[PDB]
């Protein structure tokens, strides 16, 4: 189990870009937090990584889909709970690019979400854009008022 | 990495990485004292004393002989 682990961890960060630095969620990552625990301490691809253009997917929704891992995360937000249907896996192979096919901001409601439904930079918020750092925030579980749900 | 970072053109090989860091050359340092070595090469406990007792024993003497042109 811990070296099917470390394999998966060293694929997804074989083509993976070193944005981790200038990547929004750069504390706050999944792919940070399993490389530094179950994903082994060494890679050893050197080599061309494949890169992605950065979709616009709005004023809300930062994308940077070179780092994004291509977990299909987010194109299942979309098409399920958020149900606008607009991202979208296009392509196969590493050559694997997630978003709308034609510039189409993401013109549902309920699709900043997307963000934290990523494990990765990749899809991050845009107002957010690089503000602050995972580990400045001090937190309050306060609730919202804009609408009446709570 | 590693075999990106030190290169050595051909090498065949991940080891006869380069490796060139600081150490002692070949053969080690000189031998080095640690020891006291302080010389007790002075004059002994006797011609200090009989360099002493020698200046009184003439010294005095001019002393005495000087008292004898003053007066
Ligand atoms: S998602 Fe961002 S912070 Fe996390 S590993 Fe990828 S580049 Fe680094
Ligand atoms: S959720 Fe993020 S990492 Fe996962 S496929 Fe979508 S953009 Fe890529």
């Amino acid at each position: 189990a811990k070296k099917a682990r470390e394999g998966v961890m060293e694929f997804l960060l074989m083509n993976h870009p070193l944005d981790c630095p200038i990547c929004d969620q750069g504390g706050e990552c999944d792919l940070q937090d399993q490389s530094m625990a179950f994903g082994s301490d060494r890679g050893r691809f050197t080599e061309m990584k494949r890169s992605v253009v950065d979709k616009n997917l709005g004023p809300l929704v930062k994308t940077v889909m070179t780092r994004c891992i291509q977990c299909t995360r987010c194109v299942r937000f979309a098409s399920e709970v958020a149900g606008v249907q607009d991202l979208g896996i296009l392509g196969r192979g590493s050559g694997e690019e997630i978003g709308t096919y034609v510039e189409k901001l993401m013109t549902s409601e309920l699709s900043g979400n997307v963000i934290d439904i990523c494990p990765v930079g990749a899809l991050t918020s845009k107002p957010f854009a690089f503000k602050a750092r995972n580990w400045e925030l001090k937190a309050t579980e306060t609730i919202d008022v804009s609408d009446a749900v709570g | 990495t590693e075999a990106m970072i030190r290169n050595k053109p051909g090498m065949a090989s991940v080891k006869d990485m380069p490796l060139l860091q600081d150490g002692p050359p070949p053969g080690g340092f000189a031998p080095v004292r640690y020891a006291r070595r302080i010389s007790n090469t002075g004059p002994s406990a006797m011609a200090m004393f009989l360099a002493v007792s020698g200046a009184f024993a003439w010294g005095m003497y001019q002393v005495g002989q000087g008292n004898k042109i003053r007066r």
